[PDB]
């Protein structure tokens, strides 16, 4: 059945191994042969799979390790709440959120660096933040420095709880294997307990605290006089003075007269004109609706009583003619291998983060988030990068599974077999498309640029010339605009304001949203994204399929997951290891994402954001030039890189100086990485030797013999810096630009 | 051996030798296959009897002071429903010889001596009658059963004088009473949230008017 | 006790302790003799 | 072995065996797990036992006697700020030298027992103590009182540590009380005597 059998004191808490570096691995433990040793110490620190050969210990280590990862997050949260309480103009920000920048960092004045303390207003100074906590603390009705302090302590305590918990469950009472593999109950609790009861509890706090309090601040009152949140929960008559449905108590909920709670549980849609965010009634309803759906879904898989499904039997009924044995056997290979689960989870959590970034800019959920141009740009950019990386990780661990855990004599699967057998078709067809999109997406930009350069602006691809109208997006925009009429009679308005119809929402002389048009200039760039996404898929997919064998090397599996090459024979076999396919994917992931966050930044400044006249005419930040200048490659140079880098470049001598330095500093690191990617090891090894000789002359030759980095480390350092230089350069480019213009 | 809502798992280990047994256990807890901490069938039994005993004096104090305020010679000042005695300030309080939070720490220290020593005898039988404790060591060794230490300080006259059946009969009475009190205290609470007029009053509300039946009403007030 | 001291003697732990002390020292000197473009004692 | 333990019924650590005066088997973290650190730490606890004993005498006795009207001593808390016959700095400097002399020689005895006990000037002034940390001699035992049988010194030394531990808590008592209460230690005693159940940390 399903029970809790654990062990007692597997590994004794002691400090011995803390003074025996490289104890975990048998190879590393003998000592530092050369400096190659101190690099292999960290490269194999967390690879629990290579230390031991059984699933039980690997499990207990990953289970306890997560507790550490969970603990750090709490400590990270604790600082953010603490800092917002002791070093912020939050309470001032609650008075005029429209035109006082959120600041929650203050620097010590040592070497003149107090120039960084910007005049964010509100009688305060400091680094203007952009993570947008302030809109999060207002949407939860905090309205006090004291309440930000107590949660900071509460957040800190849990960190000690988690960190303690990690210790307890690896040294004192560690679970057994049978505990881990019972994945029906695993899903059963997470769906009902974590996901389900998480929302319902939160839908609680919104009903009794965030809603009635924020309804005071939105109504307009000084924060200091809002009765404390435990007054409503005690004095039930106060909730009556706003929400008369709270007189009858919770009995309508029990008599199915649910249309009595219509005051604070609605289906409005749209955005709030006062605060530019969603209607907290909808949000209040939303988590409640989600709560029920998850909770019921929790009760599906059989755990201990008669009722419930069997995850094994579900996978063993779907087998088709084209597919053969179908999903039989996938239960094992998804249960006796952590690298399978980590690869599968990474892709979904990777994808979801992206969808988060597409929704949070079009349905602004927190109050006074819409007119916070510094926040919108950062939050959209941040989760794109997070979403991009995690997807690449799903390729690496899927590739690792093919090399280490896959075995067609015991863990045999049929679908994963058929997929292997026709892999030549899969890559070649994906190869042709990546070429097709390559010619018809970039080429149109090149042809546009050539014709424009020759004085033929009537042969370019644009709205004023040969036209390419996205109709399919223009059609679906139409449908969502008229959905409130027929196909969703409950809704008062559309689910957003970017649908091809409606009206803008103005908050304090700053546009929240308005219908986003889709002309030709948008059609091209959407087919750029379809191109770089496909190419990135090609590299990672090729790595996963060919991680065990190919027509070049027939025994690549025997060489492991990350090996440099197989020598210069057969024409040259540099970079055939699956690790080097993900190594290549990173650049395209860095390429796909970068154009997306360029596309978002220009489209919103040119077509959406911007001030609004008192009369009613709207003037966007860049004057609406995206629809004409974004179709020529030179256009992306003049009017985006050259014209929107002005603020970062001349940011010297004012609080935005720290961005001016990072802008340069990130170039230096980017250009630095090239030394590792372009060159090779055998040159650096020899130059090291001559340097080593001079130290022999003066007797200062070390005993950990100097060595050059290993082949796959020269690449690993090469890509890491390149990514760090590329991402940070955009970081300093964006924040300094948007903070100055809005 | 009367069984109530038994289960195949339950009757593999609930042998009935433990007093208060009725073979009721559908959540895998007392299962002896899985024993880390706090899931030992002894410890759970140890926590079962203690919680009951705390309930057996917790319940009576949860209805004594107001009901004794119904006729008794208690001056009405210290005759109050239990939740307004001072435990829950938002329900009310009363000014005792102290001011609160000094009563707490005093209480937590006095409890600390009895509690921790009460814990050690579970870890190390007979240990608490070895180191010097101002005399009294002759008793604090216990009889070897942590839940039933015995001794002239704990079992002064001595019942269960000599009869295991009686003791088994007695301990059966001790748990079923314990279960009765735990549920009862859970009654005095959930009544308070909904009724909000005090425990013993809420029995009169159903006495003078059985048609009250606050279930159907479900009005909430402090 | 011996094992704790040995661990505290491994290279990375000394580095942060050593450099941290060095950072504190330089910051203090710049707090007391700021701008310091020349060495005007002799 | 069967000596009283801080936590009765617990198993004391092996390196604590009751030999040393004041060994109630208390070392949860094992700071004295290895013999050498124990040896040094024994000294550390010993001297800390003597300083606070004077400090407890230094704080409580004058504040007591000034609370009643017999004298004029101010608060120990602001005792440093007071201006005496010269600047504080030089007196501290003078304190640096002279203490460094004893804290120098004491240091030599610690690292090398028995190599410091003879007077550098008048060599017939040799000190009599044999145990590290117990100098003996006519300067520090004007009548002996340390040269006795065991089970008496062990009693006496335990009467020296057990008081010292009582001091170190008390002076840190006078420390934190002066910070979050506004008055001297004796007031914190009396205001706790008028309403013991009300006037505490919880104001
Ligand atoms: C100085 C360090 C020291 C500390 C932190 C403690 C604290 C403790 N002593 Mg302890 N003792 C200490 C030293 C000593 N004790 C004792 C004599 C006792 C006795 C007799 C008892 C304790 C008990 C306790 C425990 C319960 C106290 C409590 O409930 O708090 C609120 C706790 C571990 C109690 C205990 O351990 O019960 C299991 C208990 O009965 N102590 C002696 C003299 C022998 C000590 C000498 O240093
Ligand atoms: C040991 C020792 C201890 C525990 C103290 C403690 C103190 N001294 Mg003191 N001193 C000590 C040795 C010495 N002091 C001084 C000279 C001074 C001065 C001039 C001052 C102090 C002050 C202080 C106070 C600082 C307040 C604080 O710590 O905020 C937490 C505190 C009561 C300050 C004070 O009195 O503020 C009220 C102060 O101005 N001390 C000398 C040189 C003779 C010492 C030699 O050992
Ligand atoms: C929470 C997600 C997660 C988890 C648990 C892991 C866990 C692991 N990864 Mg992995 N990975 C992830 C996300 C994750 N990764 C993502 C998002 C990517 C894409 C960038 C990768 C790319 C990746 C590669 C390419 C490799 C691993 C490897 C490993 C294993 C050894 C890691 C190690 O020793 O590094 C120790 C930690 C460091 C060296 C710190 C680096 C400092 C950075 C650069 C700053 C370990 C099981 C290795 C492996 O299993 O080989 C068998 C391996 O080769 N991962
Ligand atoms: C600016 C630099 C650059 C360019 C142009 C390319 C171009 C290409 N790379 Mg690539 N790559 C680069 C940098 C670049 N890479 C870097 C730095 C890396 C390291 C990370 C990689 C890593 C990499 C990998 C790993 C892969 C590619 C792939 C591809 C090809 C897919 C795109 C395609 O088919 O479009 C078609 C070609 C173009 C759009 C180029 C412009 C052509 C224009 C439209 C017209 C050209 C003139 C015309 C022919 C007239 C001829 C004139 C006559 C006189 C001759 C393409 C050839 C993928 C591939 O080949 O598989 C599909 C692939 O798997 N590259
Ligand atoms: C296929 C597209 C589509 C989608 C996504 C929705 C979506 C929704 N419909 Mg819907 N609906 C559709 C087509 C669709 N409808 C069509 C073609 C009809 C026939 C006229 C309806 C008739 C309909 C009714 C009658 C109702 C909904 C309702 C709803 C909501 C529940 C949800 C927003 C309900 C609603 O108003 O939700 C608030 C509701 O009462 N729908
Ligand atoms: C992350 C979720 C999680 C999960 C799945 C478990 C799971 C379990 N815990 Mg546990 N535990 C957790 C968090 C968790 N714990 C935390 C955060 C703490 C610190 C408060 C503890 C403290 C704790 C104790 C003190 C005990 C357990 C016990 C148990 C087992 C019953 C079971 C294996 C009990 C057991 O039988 O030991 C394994 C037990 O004695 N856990
Ligand atoms: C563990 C059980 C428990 C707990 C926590 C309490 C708690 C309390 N009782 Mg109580 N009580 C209990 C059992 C309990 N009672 C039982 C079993 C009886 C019947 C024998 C009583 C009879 C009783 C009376 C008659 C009074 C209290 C009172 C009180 C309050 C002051 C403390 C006290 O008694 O002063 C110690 C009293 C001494 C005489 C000594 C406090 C809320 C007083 C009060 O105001 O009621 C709220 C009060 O006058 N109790
Ligand atoms: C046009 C091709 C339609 C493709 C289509 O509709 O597939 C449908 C086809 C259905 O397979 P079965 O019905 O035999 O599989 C039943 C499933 O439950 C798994 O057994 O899937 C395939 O055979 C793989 C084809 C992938 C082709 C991917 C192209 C991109
Ligand atoms: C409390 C203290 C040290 C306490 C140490 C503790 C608890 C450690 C406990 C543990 O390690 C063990 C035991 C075992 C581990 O396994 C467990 C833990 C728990 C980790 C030192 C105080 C030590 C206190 C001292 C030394 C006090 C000295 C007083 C002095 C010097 C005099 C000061 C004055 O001169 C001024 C300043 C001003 C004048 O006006 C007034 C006077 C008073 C005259
Ligand atoms: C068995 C099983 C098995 C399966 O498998 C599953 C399931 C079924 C789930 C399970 C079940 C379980 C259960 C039911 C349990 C319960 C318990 C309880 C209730 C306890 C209480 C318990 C309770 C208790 C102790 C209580 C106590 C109390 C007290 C002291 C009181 C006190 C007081 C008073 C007087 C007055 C003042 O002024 C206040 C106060 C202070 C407040
Ligand atoms: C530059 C370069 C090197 C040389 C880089 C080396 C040898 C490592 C860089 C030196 C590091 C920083 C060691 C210095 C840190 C030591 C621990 C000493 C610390 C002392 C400091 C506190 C001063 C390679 O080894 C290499 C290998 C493969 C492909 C490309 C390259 C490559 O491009
Ligand atoms: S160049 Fe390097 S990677 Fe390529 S074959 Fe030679 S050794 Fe291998």
């Amino acid at each position: 059945e399903v029970k809790i059998v654990v062990d007692r004191d597997p590994v004794k808490t002691s400090f011995e191994e803390w003074a025996r570096p490289g104890h975990f691995s048998r190879t590393l433990a003998k000592g530092p042969d050369t400096t190659t040793w101190i690099w292999n110490l960290h490269a194999d620190a967390h690879d629990f799979d290579s230390h031991t050969g059984d699933l039980e210990e690997i499990s207990r280590k990953v289970f306890s390790a997560h507790f550490g990862q969970l603990s750090i997050i709490f400590l990270w949260l604790s600082g953010m709440y603490f800092h917002g309480a002791r070093f912020s103009n939050y309470e001032a920000w609650l008075s005029d959120p429209t035109h006082i920048g959120p600041s929650a960092q203050v620097v010590w004045p040592i070497v003149g660096q107090e120039i960084l303390n910007g005049d964010v207003g509100g009688g305060f100074r400091g680094i203007q933040i952009t993570s947008g906590f302030f809109q999060l603390w207002r949407a939860s009705g905090i309205t006090s420095e004291l309440q930000l302090y107590c949660t900071a302590i509460g957040a800190l305590v849990f960190a000690a709880l988690m960190l303690f918990a990690g210790w307890f469950h690896y040294h004192k009472a560690a679970p057994k294997l049978a505990w881990f593999q019972d994945v029906e109950s695993m899903l059963n609790h997470h769906l009902a307990g974590l996901l389900g009861l998480g929302s319902l509890s939160w839908a609680g706090h919104q009903i009794h605290v965030s809603l009635p309090i924020n309804q005071f601040l939105d109504a307009g009152v000084d924060p200091k006089e809002i009765p404390l949140p435990h007054e409503f929960i005690l004095n039930r008559d106060l909730l009556a003075q706003l929400y008369p449905s709270f007189a009858e108590g919770a009995t309508p909920f029990f008599t199915l007269n649910w249309s009595k709670y219509a005051e604070f549980l609605t289906f409005r849609g749209g955005l709030d004109p006062v605060t530019g965010g969603l209607w907290l009634t909808d949000i209040a309803h939303h988590h409640l609706a989600i709560a029920i759906l998850f909770l019921i879904a929790g009760h599906m898989y059989r755990t201990n009583w008669g009722i419930g499904h069997g995850l094994k039997d579900i996978l063993e009924a779907h087998k088709g003619p084209f597919t053969g044995q179908g999903h039989k056997g996938l239960y094992e290979i998804l249960t006796t291998s952590w690298h399978a689960q980590l690869s599968l989870n990474l892709a979904m959590l990777g994808s979801t983060t992206i969808v988060v970034a597409h929704h949070m800019y079009s349905m602004p959920p927190y109050p006074y988030l819409a007119t916070d141009y510094g926040t919108q740009l950062s939050l959209f950019t941040h989760h794109m990068w997070i979403g991009g990386f995690l997807i690449v990780g799903a390729a690496a661990h899927a590739a690792i599974f093919m090399v280490r855990d896959y075995d067609p004599t015991t863990r045999y699967n049929d679908l994963l077999d058929r997929v292997l057998r026709h892999r030549d078709a899969i890559i070649s067809h994906l190869n042709w498309v990546c070429i097709f999109l390559g010619f018809h997406s970039f080429g149109l930009y090149i042809h546009n640029d050539t014709m424009s350069a020759l004085g033929r602006p009537q042969d370019m691809f644009s709205d004023t010339a040969i036209q390419l109208q996205p109709i399919f997006a223009q059609w679906v925009q139409n449908i969502h605009a008229t959905a409130p009429g027929v196909t969703a009679p409950g809704a008062t308005t559309s689910t957003s304001l970017t649908w091809g119809g409606g009206e803008l929402v103005a908050v304090g002389g700053k546009v929240a949203l308005l219908p986003i048009p889709l002309g030709t200039a948008d059609f091209l760039v959407h087919h750029i994204h379809a191109f770089t996404i496909h190419v990135t898929v090609l590299i990672l997919l090729k790595g996963v399929l060919f991680a065990r064998s190919s027509r070049l090397i027939p025994d690549k599996a025997n060489l492991g997951f990350r090996f440099p090459c197989d020598g210069p024979g057969r024409g040259g076999t540099c970079q055939v290891s699956a690790w080097d396919h993900v190594f290549l994917g990173l650049f395209w992931m860095y390429n796909a994402i970068s154009v997306v966050i360029f596309h978002f930044s220009w489209k919103m400044q040119s077509d959406v954001w911007g001030t609004i006249s008192d009369q009613g005419v709207v003037t966007h930040i860049t004057g609406g030039n995206f629809a004409q200048s974004s179709i020529t490659i030179n256009g992306w140079l003049r009017d985006f890189l050259w014209a929107q880098a002005s603020q970062v470049i001349q940011s010297y001598g004012s609080s935005l100086s720290a961005y001016g330095l990072f802008f340069l500093g990130a170039h230096f690191v980017w250009a630095f990485s090239l030394m590792f990617l372009f060159s090779g090891r055998g040159y650096w090894q020899e130059l090291i030797e001559s340097i080593v000789w001079a130290h022999n002359k003066l007797k200062v030759a070390p005993a950990t013999q100097p060595r050059a980095l290993s082949i796959i480390q020269g690449r690993a350092v090469g890509v890491t810096h390149y990514l760090l230089g590329g991402i940070a350069t955009t970081w300093a480019f964006f924040l300094a630009r948007i903070i100055a213009v809005g | 051996r009367q069984l109530w809502f038994a289960s195949k798992q339950s009757l593999t280990y609930l042998d009935g030798t433990l007093p208060g047994d009725f073979g009721f256990d559908p959540l895998g807890l007392s299962d002896p296959e899985g024993t880390g901490g706090f899931i030992e069938p002894r410890w759970l039994a140890y926590g079962e009897i203690f919680n009951g005993r705390t309930a057996m004096m917790g319940v009576v104090g949860m209805i004594a002071p107001e009901a004794l305020g119904k006729v008794g010679l208690v001056p009405p000042e210290t005759a109050i429903p239990w939740f307004q005695a001072g435990a829950i300030p938002p329900a009310g309080t009363y000014q005792y010889w102290a001011d609160p939070y000094t009563l707490f720490v005093f209480e937590m220290a006095l409890i600390g001596f009895a509690e921790h020593r009460r814990l050690q005898d579970w870890y190390n039988p007979g240990s608490m009658g070895k180191q010097y404790f101002l005399g009294l060591e002759k008793y604090l060794g216990g009889s070897g059963d942590p839940a039933y230490p015995g001794g002239p300080i704990f079992n002064p006259l001595g019942f269960g004088t000599k009869s295991e059946k009686e003791m088994k009969e007695l301990k059966l009475k001790e748990i079923k009473n314990g279960r009765l009190a735990m549920l009862a205290f859970l009654g005095m609470s959930l009544q308070a949230i909904f009724t909000g007029v005090g425990p013993f009053q809420n029995l009169l509300d159903h006495l003078s008017d059985p048609v009250n039946n606050n279930i159907l009403t479900s009005l909430k007030f402090h | 006790m011996r094992d704790i001291k040995t661990y505290l003697s491994v290279a990375p732990v000394l580095s942060t302790l050593w450099f941290g002390a060095l950072a504190g020292l330089l910051i203090e000197i710049n707090r007391l003799f700021p701008d310091a473009l020349s060495f005007p004692f002799f | 072995p069967e000596r009283p333990i801080w936590f009765p019924g617990s198993t004391p650590p092996p390196w604590l065996d009751g030999s040393l005066p004041g060994d109630f088997g208390f070392d949860p973290w094992g700071l004295g797990s290895d013999p050498e650190s124990l040896r040094w730490n024994v000294q550390a606890e010993l001297v800390h036992c003597r300083w606070a004993m004077l400090g407890a005498a230094g704080i409580f006795i004058p504040e007591l006697l000034t609370k009643i009207g017999i004298l004029n001593t101010p608060s120990w808390y602001t005792a440093g700020e007071q201006e005496y016959f010269t600047d504080t700095t030089t007196l501290f400097i003078v304190e640096l030298i002279l203490i460094g002399w004893a804290e120098g020689r004491r240091w030599a005895d610690i690292i090398k027992p028995g190599c410091v006990n003879t007077d550098p000037i008048f060599p017939n002034n040799k000190l009599t103590g044999t145990d590290v940390g117990y100098p003996g001699g006519l300067w520090f035992d004007p009548l002996g009182y340390g040269t006795g049988s065991p089970e008496k010194l062990k009693e006496l030394r335990t009467k020296e540590i057990k008081n010292g531990r009582l001091a170190m808590l008390a002076v840190m008592g006078a420390w934190f009380q002066a910070e979050y209460t506004g008055t001297g230690p004796i007031d914190n005693l009396f205001a706790h005597l008028a309403d013991p159940g009300h006037a505490t940390i919880f104001r």
